[PDB]
């Protein structure tokens, strides 16, 4: 980590449930304890069902982030809609072949009309690992119990949103890098629907 | 920052006979407290009546063998299936070592056989080269101890011309064998290479600790 | 365009043996390791190889510790039809029994001679070295080579390398028929240096106001012998070797 | 026949007809002459008469001095023979950086054959249309040395030679009037040998004859018209002599 | 026909002429078969004539329309390998200015750089132009619908409406008559459906004897996307009037 | 799949590594007159003291011109790589100005480039060498 | 006359279809001497006749050891044979340092035939001109290999190569039920393969000079045979 | 014309009517070669290659004239023998890095195409020479049953039936009559007796042969490719027989 | 059926029809076009005698090198462009230099033309897989002489096309015929040093265009005591002088 760098300090969570996948983050970006940026979509498209969650250097992530969004490019030219696999593997080649150089670390979530709505996450190093649901960043620390004993498979759509939100909540409650609102991205075969939940409703949870 | 060296803590040693030479070691390999394995040969048969062995960081003195034996492998291709003779085999082992000048082997090397008039040689190295034709040689851990025990009971200057290949064997025990008693890091077994002109004879001999 | 398809056409990797040079030195291709008559070096690849190798050259077994050349006293002079090379062959005893003496002055060819008084392997492999260029050179001009340019070669080669790590102070001493007799001094640090008596060793200040006291120009084969031999003595059996325009003769302690 | 397009192709009688384009080339140029003396070099050569209008002091001479002690004439095409004659100036002063010690003419002579040939190894370059005489003495020494490079890279060592424009004429001229076992004494000698073996084919005189004299010890001299002018009237007076018996 | 060179590189000949990128352009009409380029309001319509003799072969794998990204079409008129050649540069070009430049490559931009590529070929002596005409369809963010063509000589231009094909030379006085007698540079209809009706009725009235679905390729561009029409639509189209 | 250049550093050397300047006198020795780089620079002050983002801004067009190939050659085949690599090499090979080091018009069109400008396009940059035949030499291997 | 014209390199086809480069360097094949292939389930054996320049001359070799379990016999070129030689030995060394494992011989072939194509196809260089037969044992017991260098490997039981091959392939083509079943006994597999090579004499008889014999197996090393060491099998 | 003056030395030449006649040469050299015929059933293909017999010094189980690209793509070529092998070993290297990248097996179309890019990328450049083979491949993917034929300029196409070599059009009348007589479809077995009869009808050049088959189906082989075993192949050699005679 | 001109002599990657090389053999008449030079190998040493052809009388007698030192063991002589054998001398001396340095000992005879025939295949392909170096083959042929303690005393015929032959006694150049049939006629196993030495003069003087002597022709020898040497122009006098006599005591 380079000194003046920026840093993702953030709350990042992706569950799978019945009908898809959902992704959520906070709001926040801070420079020590100065909020630069109140408001902060966090929420990265790399393809119309594919979707990612940065944490590490804000700008590795960034550069690492639109070479993927290229290379799905090119294989949509080519071969197509690609699976959320395909994408965690880009991002886990691009991620670990520059460990040396580059601290980057990704969620990514998707869905396609094959395996049915996928989280796959990638810690620093480059390791990737599939998940039913997956945590990360700073606040992450202080909801490993929480979700741990809150989560349950095929859950439904409004069941996953009020997980979500509950999770994130406590983790802006006691993390001081994770803050705002909340956003969520709903990947299903339906289509995207986004999501926002401001801190007058989640703060009463 | 990364470390690339270790250590591994053997003990080696090479005597010069009349018409016969002698390379043995201790078989234990450990990491500095614990014993990693109780037989792990460390002196090897690279051909032509030929035997090495580099004591000191494993992999380095692994590294070497396998380039040298490679390196023979080659010889023999491109010189009508000559025999490398003990001081061109040196010549060639100075080479491979001063190769790596400024990245050294991390290794003490000792090789034996027989020369041109079939009188026995042993040759030691330096990490970087630096080499030279010796009676005897003692290398690595507890070779103050070793060297002592075999000056006691030869005249280098019984003359050691005289001595046979077997008092030569028991003597090269009986020197490990002290050596084990007094020393937490030989132990656990002694292997022997001899050359004569009838080519190389292993023997083995366990020490304490089994 | 071929190879272009090679390039591209998916284990060699990791090993690395894609390279040219990883194969040369493995021994995969060929001996074409044992054919360069430059050899070449093997360096840390990282930002400060100089610092590695100081560290890590300075730190548990006597016998893996690099082999250092003895400081003991060594000295040569030119006093009218040669060269005087004198040095004490007192060794020094470790855990070995050596087989025969060992001699502290390089023989380069028939007709020169060198010191280490320095590391060991750089004086013996560089030397060695510095002979071979010497042979090829006199093959190439069909004449023997001057003491002057093998002196540049041997600087020149250690200036390339000036800072790298290399320790050795060596004394290239020659006659030849357009020169005489000649004796350089060259350092690891690129010194080159022409002289008439050179003395380098643990105490050579006696050495030197020894041959100060009885030194001249006339002086005969015996008496520029015994004159060594004494100066040897008062700085601390010997072994001397007087080098002529035929060549060095060796005297084992005259 | 259709062997004679490029330097990479053997004739079936075994020869390589660029090569012997490139002399064909060397052919055309002024006649130079060297005669090597018992204790000198002379190298002479012929100039085209100089033009009313042309200004006969800042053109280059037709002998260059390589180092203090070696001198170069050449034949052939006049451009080529300056990057020659720059890079064995060049080749000199790294040999004397790299070995403290100056080359000897046959090191330099290699040289130049070398990069003579290195310029016959590829179809997109061109040979050069040269032949050069070097001249010299090896430092320290006191034997005469003078040595002929050739296109192809070949080079010779000669006690008298001649390169150039109707240089047969003048070579047999020195194998009638010069022989091995008693060479020319004196520098004086071998100036009035140069002198009349030029006269064979020079059209006028003594304006058209360049003599550099070297002697050992690095000395290097080039005669002035004034000189050349009494060797060729002490020749003409002694040919008339002789004719008037 | 070229002399001495100009029958292998592309270099002047007396004339000043490059007969190599001529004959490239007669390369173009191997495949005898034509297509049609039309603008709508809001959608841009490209019909090209499948011509499968061949009994063995599979009708669905012979396709002269290609997709480069998700907004801009392309048409080949050529042998269909420099055709797909051609198609991978182009999804390849596109992708990279996306990547470079942040927004999408618009149709023009995208001729000029093939045009651009087609000059390298024809001015570089070891380098052969493709034999193909390309012809790029969208309807562009900024200049609504567009056709813009290129040709092996580098040259590129845009059309109101173009054809290109053995049979060119008739479709083009159709075209240049019915925007004489509607005196608008473009098809004035709602639904790309229409559209690609009125192109089928050029084309069926040009070439004569007109044809069944299987004879037949349509790709359409709106704003969002650019389609190929499967052989159950176009059977749709030609039902539909 | 590298984004910063990697394997930067240099892993053995030789006195005769540089093949365009070797002594004639000593081939096993570099040339000190011929290099024209003052005279005193031995080759093992250039492996220590480097600044570190030099490696990084040397190479960095070549790894990602690499990165590029490699992924045409997962996405597309081995044509594609091998096409464009002919095209530059083609480009490249036939292009020879001594007196001018400008790229060309045709590599910057394949290259992608002809509206961009970096630092090296604004600053693009003896008693021996410099010259046409040196460079001749060198382009022609002799 | 017509071929004259479309002969100039490998990059070019007649206008009938025809490669003539390649199809000269097979020809170039017949101007080496006769070598014989032979193996069966347990030893595989190759004969070969060699020539000399002259009187004085000493003969050429025609068998190369590549690896302790494989080697080779050439017909045709000398330097194509050189060169295949010592990439058949660098793989063979390859394997063994990075894998601790015997090249197999299919492999080798694999690897032969990918390295002769290229020349065939690319402008600048020419295709390889020498057969090769290969003898080797691995885990899969004995094998014999016939290498063409037009890039074409066969796998057979026995063959032969060079000027005048035809008799000595006629002759193992007629009893190949005899040698086939010769297990164990590598005296009678090589008397098989010499009498198979008596075939292609013509006015020549064999010698302890011009006859070169190799031998591999279970149990047997690549081992070459000269000089008198074949007096026994004359 | 056939034969094209003046255009058919180099291989990236357009002719003045806008051929390459480089490439069709090639293709007159892929008609000379041995007959092969692929055909696509309901859920499967087969091909079918007219093998001529050799010495009996051949081990009969080491020389297969069918190739296995990947466990489901198998294919058969006409025309130069290491041109197919080449050929067959970059379509390996593209299918096993597209199931390393992908975790899949690779589709057909795809393979399909990244072949045709390399076939025809060598026909931009003057160094190389336009491959001398035409490829017959298929095999089945999630989509269902492909076939394929490729040519030399780098043209492919899918097909109902292909057919490739010196008895091409005799082949393809019956692939034809075949496609024909089943306008529903086919299945695998009868698709076996009909290659075996196709390849049989085919020869008609004093020289026995034989006949080699393979077959990749979902419901005989699991979508895998496979040879023929001894009962199907005697069996479709008698069906064929009987057709003969 | 028509008188048209073939093409494929003129490139040294083209194949005749018949599958040969003809620059090769192109190169082998340019080997022919130099001078004489014979080799006799016995038990006592190895002899090796040349021809100087000095087209003037003002060339340096000391000046025509058709015979040089490879390494103390090792001489050659060679025949053909000398601008080539330049380039073979050099890389020899380097390589019995370079295994000198790396293995303590002197190189095998036969290593070294080994690696000189490697040097002349760099026409085409290395021996090791390298490119390209040349853009023709040599045209020089060589006679390399030694004797290694393995195989005594060797002589060795090294030609472009990168193959050596073993001779017990060889002759190249122009005269090489004749002078080859005269030592098949002529060698023995048998043969002392001095008979060798004799038998090469009385060869040189037959295949000679100008009448022999010390000045027109040079020799030398190798043996394992003394080395290589060129014997000076007193010594040859001397045993031409012994021919003359032995010749007419007839």
């Amino acid at each position: 980590l380079k000194k003046g760098e920026v840093s993702l300090g953030t709350s990042i969570m992706a569950v799978t449930f019945k009908d898809g996948v959902i992704l959520g983050a906070d709001s926040r970006t801070t420079t020590g304890a100065y909020i630069a940026n109140r408001v902060t979509d966090k929420l990265t498209r790399v393809h119309d069902k594919i979707w990612c969650c940065r944490s590490g250097s804000a700008a590795d992530t960034q550069a690492i982030a639109d070479i993927v969004q290229y290379h799905l490019e090119l294989y949509t030219s080519q071969y197509g809609t690609p699976s959320t696999e395909t994408a965690a593997s880009v991002f886990k080649e691009l991620c670990y072949e520059n460990k040396d150089n580059l601290t980057a670390g990704i969620i990514v979530a998707g869905y396609d009309d094959k395996n049915k709505g996928e989280v796959y996450t990638i810690p620093l190093g480059g390791s990737v690992h599939k998940l039913p649901y997956a945590i990360a960043g700073s606040g992450s620390t202080f909801i490993y119990g929480y979700c741990d004993k809150n989560f349950r498979e095929n859950m439904s759509k409004e069941e996953t949103v009020d997980f979500i939100k509950h999770s994130l909540s406590q983790a802006i409650k006691w993390d001081g890098s994770s803050g705002g609102v909340i956003r969520m991205v709903v990947l299903t075969a339906a289509g995207v629907e986004r999501l926002i939940f401001y801190p007058d409703e989640y703060e009463q949870l | 920052q990364f470390n690339p060296y270790g250590d591994n803590g053997g003990t080696i040693l090479g005597i010069a006979g009349e018409d016969f030479a002698v390379l043995a070691g201790d078989t234990r390999n450990i990491t500095d407290y614990s014993i990693n394995s109780r037989y792990e040969p460390k002196v090897f048969d690279c051909g032509d009546n030929i035997v090495m062995s580099a004591n000191g960081f494993a992999a380095d003195g692994d590294a070497l063998v396998k380039r040298f034996k490679n390196s023979v492998k080659w010889y023999h291709f491109d010189h009508n299936d000559k025999k490398l003779s003990i001081n061109s085999a040196a010549r060639n082992i100075q080479h491979l070592l001063y190769g790596k000048r400024f990245f050294p082997y991390y290794v003490h090397t000792i090789i034996a056989g027989l020369d041109e008039d079939g009188k026995g040689a042993v040759y030691s190295f330096d990490p970087v080269g630096s080499y030279e034709r010796e009676q005897c040689r003692a290398g690595g851990a507890a070779a103050s101890l070793i060297m002592p025990f075999l000056d006691n009971q030869v005249n280098f200057k019984k003359p050691l011309k005289y001595l046979s290949v077997e008092e030569v064997i028991k003597l090269v025990r009986d020197s490990f064998t002290s050596a084990t008693e007094r020393h937490i890091q030989v132990g656990d077994g002694l292997e022997i290479l001899i050359v004569t002109k009838d080519g190389v004879r292993k023997e083995f001999y366990e020490l304490k600790r089994d | 365009m071929q190879a272009i398809a090679d390039s591209f056409s998916v284990l060699v990797k990791e090993l690395q043996y894609d390279n040219e040079q990883n194969l040369e030195s493995d021994f995969v291709t060929g001996a074409s390791q044992f054919q360069r008559l430059a050899p070449s070096l093997t360096v840390p690849p990282i930002a400060s190889p100089q610092q590695f190798l100081r560290a890590h050259t300075d730190d548990r077994n006597p016998d893996c510790k690099i082999k250092i050349a003895h400081g003991t006293t060594t000295l040569a002079f030119r006093f009218q039809g040669g060269i005087i090379v004198a040095v004490d062959s007192r060794a020094t005893a470790g855990n070995w029994v050596a087989s025969q003496t060992v001699k502290k002055v390089i023989e380069i060819n028939p007709f020169l001679l060198g010191t280490m008084a320095g590391g060991a392997a750089d004086c013996q492999f560089w030397e060695t070295w510095l002979g071979s260029q010497c042979r090829l050179h006199e093959l190439r001009e069909k004449e023997r080579i001057s003491v002057a340019a093998a002196s540049k070669i041997l600087s020149n080669l250690v200036y390339q390398y000036k800072g790298a790590g290399l320790s050795m102070g060596t004394m290239i001493c020659g006659y030849t028929r357009k020169e005489g007799p000649t004796i350089y001094y060259v350092d690891s640090d690129g010194t080159r240096l022409k002289g008439d008596i050179f003395c380098v060793g643990s105490g050579q200040t006696f050495a030197y106001g020894v041959l100060d006291s009885n030194y001249k120009w006339d002086l005969s084969v015996e008496d520029a012998l015994y004159l060594g031999k004494r100066s040897i003595l008062a700085a601390a059996s010997v072994n001397l070797y007087h080098v002529t325009e035929d060549g060095w003769i060796y005297h084992g302690n005259h | 026949s259709g062997y004679d397009r490029a330097l990479s192709i053997f004739s079936p009688d075994g020869h390589i007809f660029q090569v012997e384009y490139a002399l064909e080339a060397v052919k055309r140029g002024t006649c130079a002459v060297g005669v090597k003396g018992k204790n000198c070099v002379v190298l002479g050569c012929e100039r085209r008469s100089t033009l009313k209008l042309q200004d006969t002091r800042i053109t280059p001479s037709k002998v260059s001095k390589i180092d203090s002690h070696v001198v170069l004439s050449f034949s052939g095409l006049n451009a080529d023979s300056r990057i020659l004659i720059e890079k064995a100036r060049v080749e000199a002063q790294s040999h004397r950086l790299t070995l403290e010690d100056p080359v000897t003419v046959e090191y330099l002579t290699r040289y130049v054959a070398g990069v003579q040939q290195r310029y016959t190894q590829s179809g997109g370059v061109r040979p050069f249309g040269v032949s050069t005489l070097i001249a010299g003495f090896d430092p320290r020494d006191d034997e005469p040395k003078l040595y002929q490079t050739e296109p192809s890279g070949i080079y010779s060592s000669w006690s008298a030679q001649t390169i150039g424009r109707n240089s047969k004429t003048v070579r047999e001229f020195l194998e009638k009037n010069y022989d091995r076992k008693e060479p020319p004494a004196t520098v004086e000698e071998c100036v009035k040998l140069t002198v009349r073996s030029l006269l064979e084919v020079v059209q006028t005189g003594a304006k058209n004859i360049e003599i550099t004299v070297v002697k050992p010890d690095s000395d290097i001299v080039a005669l002035s018209s004034e000189e050349i002018n009494q060797y060729v009237t002490q020749i003409e007076q002694e040919k008339q002599e002789q004719q008037e018996q | 026909s070229a002399a001495g060179y100009d029958r292998h590189i592309t270099i002047f000949s007396p004339e000043g002429r490059l007969y190599q990128v001529e004959y490239a352009f007669k390369a173009t009409n191997q495949t005898n078969i034509n297509s049609l380029a039309v603008r709508g309001k809001d959608c841009t319509v490209v019909i090209s004539q499948k011509k499968v003799p061949d009994k063995l072969l599979d009708p669905t794998t012979v396709s002269y329309i290609f997709c480069i990204s998700r907004t801009i079409g392309m048409v080949v008129n050529g042998p269909i390998p420099d055709a797909r050649n051609a198609a991978l540069r182009a999804k390849a070009e596109a992708a990279e200015f996306r990547y470079k430049y942040g927004y999408d490559m618009p149709c023009d931009v995208l001729a000029k750089r093939m045009a651009n590529l087609s000059q390298i070929y024809t001015q570089r002596a070891y380098m052969r132009p493709l034999g193909v005409i390309l012809t790029f369809v969208s309807v562009d963010e900024e200049l609504g619908p567009s056709i813009y063509k290129t040709d092996p000589a580098g040259y590129y231009v845009g059309y109101k409406a173009t054809a290109t094909g053995p049979k060119q030379q008739e479709i083009t006085t159709n075209l240049e008559n019915h925007f004489k007698k509607s005196k608008i540079d473009h098809i004035n209809e709602e639904s790309w459906e229409k559209v690609v009706e009125f192109a089928i009725t050029h084309m069926i009235d040009a070439l004569g004897t007109e044809f069944s679905k299987n004879d037949l390729e349509v790709g359409v561009a709106t704003k969002d996307k650019f389609f190929t029409l499967s052989a159950e639509n176009i059977e749709e189209r030609l039902v539909a009037i | 799949m590298n984004i910063v250049p990697q394997d930067t550093f240099k892993s053995q050397v030789s006195t005769d590594q540089d093949k365009s300047v070797l002594s004639s006198a000593v081939p096993s020795l570099p040339d000190t007159l011929r290099q024209q780089e003052g005279g005193a620079v031995p080759l093992s002050t250039q492996l220590n003291d480097r600044h570190p983002l030099e490696s990084t801004l040397k190479n960095w067009e070549t790894t990602q011109r690499q990165r590029q190939m490699e992924q045409y050659r997962q996405i597309f085949g081995i044509a594609e790589p091998m096409k464009r690599t002919m095209e530059m090499e083609i480009v490249n090979r036939t292009d020879f100005n001594p007196l001018s080091t400008n790229g060309s018009i045709h590599r910057d069109i394949l290259l992608n480039k002809e509206c961009s400008i970096d630092w090296e396009d604004v600053y693009p940059g003896t008693m021996v060498g410099d010259d046409v035949h040196s460079k001749i030499e060198k382009q022609l291997g002799i | 006359m017509f071929r004259n014209n479309y002969d100039g390199d490998t990059v070019t086809f007649s206008p009938t279809g025809r490669l003539f480069q390649v199809e000269y360097a097979l020809e170039a094949i017949k101007q080496g001497s006769v070598t014989v292939g032979l193996r069966s389930n347990t030893h595989a054996v190759l004969v070969a006749l060699k020539r000399n320049a002259d009187e004085l001359s000493s003969y050429q070799k025609k068998i190369i050891k590549c690896d302790e379990h494989m080697g080779l016999s050439l017909a045709g070129l000398a330097p194509d044979a050189r060169v295949l030689s010592n990439y058949l030995r660098q793989q063979c060394n390859y394997s063994s340092l990075v894998f601790n494992r015997k090249l197999a011989v299919e492999r080798a072939g694999h690897l032969l035939c990918d390295k002769a194509q290229k020349n065939t196809q690319s402008y600048g260089g020419r295709p390889y001109g020498v057969g090769l037969l290969i003898i080797g044992y691995d885990k899969s017991g004995a094998h014999l290999l016939e290498f063409q260098p037009s890039g074409n490997v066969t796998e057979l039981y026995g063959t032969a190569i060079g000027a005048r091959s035809q008799g000595a392939k006629t002759y193992l083509e007629r009893t190949l039920d005899t040698f086939i079943k010769i297990d164990g006994n590598p005296d009678e597999l090589i008397k098989a393969g010499v009498e198979a090579i008596s075939q292609s004499l013509r006015d020549e008889s064999l010698t302890v000079d011009n006859l070169s014999i190799a031998i591999v197996g279970k149990d047997t090393p690549f081992t070459i045979y000269d000089g008198e060491a074949v007096a026994k099998y004359i | 014309t056939s034969i094209g003056t003046g255009y058919d030395l180099s291989n990236s030449v357009f002719s003045p009517d806008g051929r390459n006649f480089q490439v069709e040469y090639a293709v007159k050299a892929v008609e000379n070669g041995t007959t092969s015929i692929g055909i696509k059933c309901n859920d499967g293909v087969v091909f079918a290659v007219e093998k001529l017999i050799t010495s009996k010094l051949l081990v009969p189980q080491k020389n297969v004239k069918i190739q296995v690209v990947d466990r489901h793509i198998g294919c058969v070529y006409s025309g130069l023998i290491p041109d197919g092998r080449h050929l067959v070993n970059r379509g390996r290297e593209e299918a096993a890095s597209f199931k390393k990248l992908y975790k899949t097996p690779i589709p057909i179309p795809a393979f399909a195409d990244r072949l045709g890019q390399y076939v025809q990328a060598h026909t931009l450049y003057n160094s190389v020479r336009p491959f001398g083979v035409s490829t017959i491949f298929g095999g089945v993917d999630k989509n269902g049953a492909h076939l394929y034929m490729l040519e030399p300029s780098g043209s492919y196409w899918g097909y109902k039936g292909a057919a490739t070599g010196k008895g091409r059009q005799s082949a393809k009348a019956e692939l034809e009559k075949l496609v024909d007589h089943h306008p529903e479809g086919l299945s695998a077995r009868e698709a076996v007796k009909q290659a075996a009869k196709i390849i049989y009808l085919a020869h008609e050049d004093e020289k026995d042969f034989e006949l080699e088959i393979s077959w990749c189906s979902l419901s005989e082989t699991n979508g895998l490719h496979k040879f023929v075993k001894g009962d199907l192949l005697q069996e479709a050699i008698d069906f064929a027989q009987k057709e003969i005679n | 059926m028509f008188l048209t001109r073939s093409e494929y002599d003129r490139g040294v990657s083209t194949f005749s029809p018949e599958g040969r090389l003809f620059q090769v053999e192109y190169s082998l008449e340019a080997i022919k076009l130099g001078s004489t030079a014979i080799g006799i190998a016995t038990k006592e040493g190895v002899v090796l005698g040349v021809e100087k052809r000095a087209t003037s009388p003002l060339l340096e007698s000391d000046s025509i090198e058709k015979i040089v030192e490879i390494d103390r063991h090792i001489g050659c002589a060679m025949s053909g462009l000398t601008a080539d054998a330049r380039s073979m001398i050099e890389h020899a001396r380097t390589a019995a230099v370079t295994h000198n340095l790396y293995y303590d000992e002197d190189i095998n005879v036969e290593s070294l033309t080994q690696s000189v025939c490697d040097l002349a295949l760099r026409f085409g392909e290395g021996a090791s897989g390298e490119e390209r170096l040349m853009s023709r083959p040599f045209g020089v042929a060589l006679l390399i002489a030694g004797h290694d303690a393995d195989d005594g005393y060797q002589l060795f015929h090294a030609e472009p096309s990168g193959t050596f032959y073993r001779y017990n006694a060889k002759a190249i150049g122009s005269g090489s015929e004749g002078a080859q049939a005269e030592l098949l006629n002529e060698w023995h196993s048998s043969l002392t040093l001095k008979e060798a030495e004799l038998l090469v003069l009385k060869i040189l003087k037959q295949v000679m265009e100008e009448k022999l002597d010390e000045n027109n022709a040079q020799l030398s020898c190798i043996t394992k005591q003394d080395g290589f040497k060129i014997y000076d122009n007193e010594k040859t006098a001397e045993l031409i002088k012994e021919l003359k006599e032995k010749e007419a005591a007839e």
